[PDB]
């Protein structure tokens, strides 16, 4: 609901809106990729060792 | 691959995929120039649809129906590694940026 | 693009007896000749090559 | 925000002082104010707090208001909008602003329906009470058929009757004989035995039961409300400025007028009573009561031009805007109950088009044409109404509309049925777009298509298409000109052969003011006939040599 | 030197003339390809009979 005021202020934080608002910014169809590449240098930068 | 197929959110229909495709040229380097038109063909995309048992419980599907559809164009490249695009050979340059993820 | 444009396809899949229907019906075809034929001609990197 | 908080009170019948926090609106913060302001949070809603009832939830039956009319169920707009987010869209504020309606729909907007009735067709009742109305009524009528010999003018655009439409041409002549009879008698007998005193009141009644057939196109109906209306401003006029006079004239204030006129208003005999009252104000009036003479007769002279007393214009008058009250309340209220179905048409056009915003304020004045024309008396439902009327103005909103150019509409629209048929073009033809292919899916030659495209797109030059030749223009801004190419011509056709030089002006109007054929010609020719004609032609083959034009041909540059 | 119109316009003389100037090319230099070829193709038939 914070992260709704965050891009919204002065409208009321419709519920199940404010859960989409944010997780959209990682997960939607249009919003987020890094191809294989990207999460390659994701795990590279925290020393992971899942392949 | 990232997009389709698109099983509808409805949930009564489903706009499906197999593959891309390119075909069908007119003009060619030379006409790209003494009539300018950029040095392109169509893209044309494989799609398909399938709909289920609205009445029965033993044979789970009923319709299948599969075709090519366009979906744009590509412009077309040379052996001496060129494009030919309004005229001139307009030309990408490459991108050197800090990679997806996080830093 | 495929994500952001495709509206009136995205729209009328919902209505139509598609047992009747088809996967093609509603695209237009417009905008992706120009805005990838001049990718090519008036991109941000895709100047004048250096003859 | 603020919807929260009083509609779960109201759901409630109730609301806990401390629930402000708990159902917060989430706008604004003013904790000292809430001691005040509660008080229209109570008269329509009362509770307060204590540790626990036993037997006691009965309180609210006998200490709250009925309706919800108007007040705090309306005006509660400002204290829902009062917190737009300073910098962030008209995309934002129609959220709040739709604070108010939540989904009136399937039924309730059909109750605003059947209060837009008792008020249009309560207001219709009192049209057949202010007796000057039912005789302009008829004097619609007997302004048109007065004169002997006629069939339209005033007969058409007129008797109108929603009838539920059920009539012929004689039972329509029959609304002026029927009512007329039904007026002709109590126009007068409201004089026998008094204005509403017995049969009068009957006699009145019964007119306004005929007249409940008379059921009209809006502003034929409203031409008849506006008559009440100005009728009543006639009286309203006078006691403002009488009362005004009262201060200005008598120094005696608003109350003191009301005391005095309200039960003999007709004529100077209240304020001569306001004279006989004594007191310094009234004292004063022996030397100058002449100059409010001079204006309470013309509050006389409006029951001495019509046979009206005052006695009727305070009841019936007002009896029109309680049917008012209802109808033009719910011709407001049914659009508010239907301003989100037309983001939800509006905004499907918004896509770009021409911004994401304007067409639904378009389609809110749309809105008014569809709430006017509502005949869910033919059974159908507001959706489709919508789905038709309120589309096309939120259509043409940006069709014709907003842009550079404009066009009968067949010839806008008909450009984007070649727009919609490019679709096949594009991927069956299928690499570039080819009119030549468009002439077999419209059966029909591309230069009287290009009738449209010639011009429609955003118009050249042209300028009045190519009748500016023939046009106003014609004046010597242009036929200086004619009397230069005439004078060339008249030059070169007299060094000419001495007889051929005559013929080789004649039909289409080159050397005389009146280009004639043989009569006046041929008698300043002589000798012979009709090469008088063939040799405006004959200069095609020993005139061949093409220096015979070398003075001739600037008249295209100048 | 260049004339283009919509199509169902055959184009105009100047271009009509320039038509011939590059039919001319492709006219004389098929009439040397067709040659050229069989001179190879028919030459690997007449190789292996003179195996």
């Amino acid at each position: 609901v914070e992260i709704y005021r965050m891009m919204r202020p002065g409208e009321p934080p419709t519920r199940e809106a404010a859960e989409s608002l944010f997780e959209n910014l990682f997960f939607s169809e249009d919003r987020y990729d890094l191809s294989a590449v990207g999460r390659m240098k994701f795990n590279r930068s925290l020393l992971r060792e899942e392949i | 691959r990232s997009v389709f197929p698109i099983q509808s959110y409805s949930g009564n229909s489903e706009l499906q995929y197999v593959s891309y495709r390119l075909g069908e040229p007119v003009f060619d380097v030379q006409e790209c120039q003494i009539r300018g038109v950029t040095y392109s063909a169509p893209l044309r995309v494989k799609l398909r649809l399938v709909i289920y048992e609205r009445e029965a419980p033993e044979g789970t599907v009923k319709d299948i129906k599969e075709q090519e559809v366009y979906m744009g164009e590509i412009p077309l490249m040379t052996d001496n590694g060129t494009f030919v695009i309004n005229g001139t050979e307009r030309v990408i340059v490459s991108q050197l940026h800090r990679s997806p993820g996080v830093f | 693009g495929l994500v952001r444009v495709e509206r009136a396809v995205k729209e009328r899949l919902s209505l139509g007896d598609l047992d009747t229907l088809m996967p093609q019906d509603m695209i237009n075809a417009k905008p992706i000749s120009a805005a990838v034929k001049e990718f090519f001609g008036s991109s941000q990197l895709s100047q004048f090559m250096d003859q | 925000q603020l919807k929260l908080l009083v509609t779960r009170g109201k759901e409630q019948g109730y609301l806990t002082y401390a629930e402000v926090n708990d159902h917060l609106p989430e706008d604004i913060v003013d904790s000292d104010q809430i001691e005040d302001i509660i008080q229209m949070i109570n008269d329509m809603g009362i509770q307060v707090m204590e540790e626990a009832p036993d037997a006691d939830d009965l309180m609210l039956a006998e200490n709250t208001a009925d309706e919800d009319a108007a007040e705090a169920a309306a005006q509660v707009l400002s204290s829902v909008e009062s917190e737009i987010g300073r910098t962030t869209d008209p995309v934002r504020m129609y959220m709040r602003e739709m604070g108010t309606v939540e989904l009136l729909t399937r039924e309730g907007e059909i109750d605003i329906a059947k209060r837009i009735e008792d008020g249009i067709n309560q207001v219709q009742c009192s049209v057949a009470e202010y007796p000057e109305a039912i005789t302009y009524l008829l004097e619609q009528y007997d302004r048109v058929e007065a004169e002997e010999a006629r069939l339209s003018d005033l007969i058409t655009g007129f008797v109108d009757p929603n009838a539920e439409n059920s009539i012929d041409p004689e039972l329509a002549r029959e609304k002026f004989a029927e009512l007329r009879a039904q007026y002709v008698v109590t126009r007068d007998t409201i004089k026998a035995k008094g204005r509403s005193h017995a049969t009068a009141q009957e006699e009145i009644l019964k007119l306004s039961e005929v007249f409940k057939q008379f059921r009209l196109v809006p502003k034929q109906f409203d031409y008849l409300v506006n008559s009440m209306r100005v009728m009543m401003d006639r009286v309203r006029t006078q006691e403002r400025l009488i009362m005004k006079l009262c201060v200005e004239q008598c120094k005696m204030p608003k109350k003191n007028f009301i005391t005095l006129f309200t039960g003999n208003e007709t004529s100077d005999t209240w304020f001569n009573a306001a004279i006989a009252m004594n007191k310094p104000w009234s004292e004063k009036l022996h030397d100058v009561s002449e100059e409010v003479h001079r204006a309470l007769q013309k509050l006389q002279q409006i029951e001495e031009e019509t046979g009206l007393t005052i006695e009727q214009v305070k009841d019936i008058n007002r009896r029109m805007s309680i049917g008012e009250a209802k109808a033009r309340r719910a011709k407001k209220e049914m659009v508010e109950a239907n301003l989100r179905l037309v983001i939800s048409i509006a905004k499907k056009y918004t896509n770009r088009g021409l911004q994401f915003l304007d067409l639904i304020q378009e389609g809110n004045i749309g809105l008014m044409k569809a709430v006017d024309k509502f005949e869910y008396r033919r059974g159908y439902k507001f959706s489709t109404y919508a789905t038709w009327w309120i589309r096309q103005a939120i259509t043409r909103s940006i069709a014709d509309q907003a842009r550079t150019i404009r066009i009968p509409v067949h010839m806008i629209e008909t450009i984007n049925k070649l727009n919609r048929i490019s679709r096949q073009m594009l991927q069956e033809m299928g690499r570039e777009p080819t009119p030549e292919e468009l002439a077999e899916r419209m059966l029909m030659p591309e230069d009287k298509i290009r009738k449209v495209l010639k011009i429609s797109m955003e118009t050249p030059i042209g300028d009045d298409e190519d009748s500016h030749l023939g046009i106003d223009f014609i004046e010597d801004t242009t036929s200086a000109t004619t009397e230069s190419l005439r004078a060339a011509t008249h030059d070169v056709l007299a060094g000419l052969t001495a007889r051929e030089a005559k013929v080789l002006r004649m039909r289409f109007g080159i050397d005389m003011n009146t280009d004639y054929t043989l009569e006046e010609v041929g008698k300043q020719f002589d000798v012979t006939r009709e090469r008088i004609r063939q040799i405006e032609a004959k200069a095609l083959r020993k005139l061949r040599h093409p220096s015979r034009s070398e003075v001739l041909r600037s008249f295209l540059d100048d | 030197v260049q004339v283009f119109t919509r199509d169902g316009v055959e184009k105009d003389k100047r271009a009509l003339e320039i038509e011939e100037m590059q039919l001319k090319q492709a006219k004389k230099d098929l009439s040397e390809e067709l040659q050229i070829l069989e001179a190879g193709l028919f030459s690997r038939i007449r190789a292996v009979l003179v195996a």
